RNA sequence: CGGGGUCCGGUGCGGAGAGCCCUUCGUCCCGGGAAACGGGGCGCGGCCGGA
RNA sequence: CCCAUACCCGGCCGUCGCUGGCAGUCGGCAGAGCGAGAAAGAGAGUGGCGCGGACGCUACGCCGCGACGAGUAGGAGGGCCGCUGCGGUGAGCCUUGAAGCCUAGGGCGCGG
RNA sequence: CACGGCGCGUCGCGGCGCGCGCGAGCGAGCGCACGGGGUCGGCGGCGAUGUCGGCUACCCACCCGACCCGUCUUGAAACACGGACCAAGGAGU
RNA sequence: CCGGGUGUUACAGCCCCGCCCCGGCAGCAGCAGCUCGCCGAAUCCCGGGGCCGAGGGAGCGAGACCUGUGUCGCCGCGCUCUCCCCCCU
């Protein structure tokens, strides 16, 4: 009924100043500013969800507009609460700054 | 012959005995235990009897083969897995279901399976979900917890009970048992007060609260 | 009614954004608590409220 | 706390080295080894039923271990890279369609 | 306690060390594994005119990177020289 | 209550110094979970996250009286070929 995932910011790649490595991603999961609370985030699924043109199927379900790249947690990013993520392709350069939706069922509690 | 004993010592670490060489020499008095030095079947025919040879040779070589492997030791297979369990699990535990059909709805747990999985409930009078499997991955284990130490579920029921078969049908059976399970169940949880509302309930994340600040 | 005086309360801000509000499984019976002034109505016709 | 083509671990390509290993496919005519800390014989001798057992080895081949890989001028090697003609060879192809040319098609090779 | 037979025991210092014989240097099975490089004797879904797969290649978008080659030169993106574009010919014999 | 002055334990305290068993008692690089160190043959246990799984005929025992098998080498173990006792199903 409610919403199970929690927001993240795919603020950007993994990079140095003049190179970049895309195989990488940087999550800014809202609500976390610090390395001693991203513990819990860790090895967590990360989906990237958006509407596309053509139909395609679903699990469970019958063929819609969404298409997801998948992804998880890898290890915490800096010192405020960065995050780093990797997913099975990497992610668009045009979803700088847009949602992912992380989840919480690699669960350890 | 010879009954076969237990081992002569205590585990004390995964791999390392309590007791020493000499010690086991010892224990195991071996002191004084010292020690010193098909494919052909006659039959008969209606002539006279043949030596009928099974284990028969193929009639048919393939273009060509693969080889043999090689040896591995620490490999086993699923069914002899060992299992493990969280341990803030504990029979008589709330779950919140997070993945499946019945998203974020409370659940009470029972068992844990053969296969590892675990055997959970919530009485399906109130929050409808039946006797089901679910993976110990995919639920969070909430620190609230009624005594069931105290009730008997049905040994019958078990993994090949849950397996898949092949439109599904419920069984006359599998309500008997939710019924019987729910009997006891209910009212352990009746006793305490807000507690079937609470499991009626869905679990859900609203704006301003975050998992790692909150507690469960 | 507004602005001052005295006085009384708070002041690591419990009249707090480190907060507040709404909170959703649904339906069926009977009982208690709140309400009888309440709830819902392009269901209504007006009166003000805004540059 | 961040990251270089640096360092550590792993995979893959190649080069170099071990002037490494394999003719032992020794089978009912046989007996399946020469990895094992210690230079050298699983030494030879004379007296007190069911007929059965994968791959290999173009030795210019196959297989195993390590280390290493920048490059102008320049040197060398290998090209089952390419073009034209000649001697051989493919009981080669081809009017049931050769050469050549075009292609948002399917692929191979690090590359030609 | 990586101690475990009997002897002849000096192979010996006073017993321990440490030698000579004992069919003569042959006890066997099962089982578990932190043991010469991964397996499952574990599973779940969606599939006929709208869906599945197609690295590359066609077009487009985005982030990062990114100065035009050849040549002489210590030094070339050069306010150094040759070069509009395409086909064929073209130079260690 | 404050300010100034005197001064030497008073209606607070501070520092040093012989001994009383270095007086005695904990405790001790202290989870009074930060008062200040260097370590581990004087060091072990448990857990979590991420990436990868390259290689592919290693043999065992069977004895010329047999010819099976594919869980094998090194390493660390347990049980039996001795007999009793205890506990739980
Ligand atoms: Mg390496
Ligand atoms: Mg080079
Ligand atoms: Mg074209
Ligand atoms: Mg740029
Ligand atoms: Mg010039
Ligand atoms: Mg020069
Ligand atoms: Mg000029
Ligand atoms: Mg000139
Ligand atoms: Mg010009
Ligand atoms: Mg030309």
């Amino acid at each position: 009924s409610g919403r199970l995932w929690c927001k993240a910011i795919f603020a950007g790649y993994k990079r140095g100043l003049r190179n970049q490595r895309e195989h990488t991603a940087l999550l800014k999961i809202e609500g976390v500013y610090a390395r001693d609370e991203t513990e819990f985030y860790l090895g967590k699924r990360c989906a990237y969800v958006y509407k596309a043109k053509n139909n395609t199927v679903t699990p469970g379900g019958k063929p819609n507009k969404t298409r997801v790249i998948w992804g998880k947690v890898t290890r915490a990013h800096g010192n405020s609460g960065m995050v780093r993520a990797k997913f099975r392709s990497n992610l668009p350069a045009k979803a700088i700054g847009h949602r992912i939706r992380v989840m919480l069922y690699p669960s350890r509690i | 012959k010879g009954k076969p004993h237990c081992s002569r010592n205590p585990v004390l670490v995964r791999g390392i005995g309590r007791y020493s060489r000499s010690a086991m020499y010892s224990r195991k008095a071996l002191y004084k235990r010292k020690y010193a030095a098909l494919a052909t079947v006659t039959k008969p025919v209606g002539g006279g009897t043949r030596v009928v040879k099974l284990r028969k040779m193929p009639r048919y070589y393939p273009t060509e083969d693969v080889p043999r492997k090689l040896l591995s030791h620490g490999k086993k297979p699923f069914s002899q897995h060992v299992r493990k369990l969280r341990a803030s699990i504990t029979p008589g535990t709330i779950l919140i279901i997070l993945t499946g059909r019945h998203r974020g709805k409370r659940v009470v747990f029972l068992k844990q399976l053969s296969s590892g999985l675990l055997l959970v409930t919530g009485p399906l009078s109130l929050n409808r979900v039946p006797l089901r499997r679910t993976h110990q991955k995919f639920v969070i284990a909430t620190s609230t917890k009624i005594d069931i130490s105290g009730v008997k579920i049905p040994k019958h029921l078990t993994d090949a009970y849950f397996k898949k078969k092949k439109k599904y049908e419920i069984t006359e059976q599998r309500k008997v048992d939710q019924k019987a399970v729910d009997s006891q169940i209910l009212p352990k949880i009746k006793a305490v007060p807000q507690l079937q509302g609470y499991l009626r309930s869905v679990f859900a994340l609203t704006n301003g609260v975050y998992p790692h600040k909150l507690v469960f």
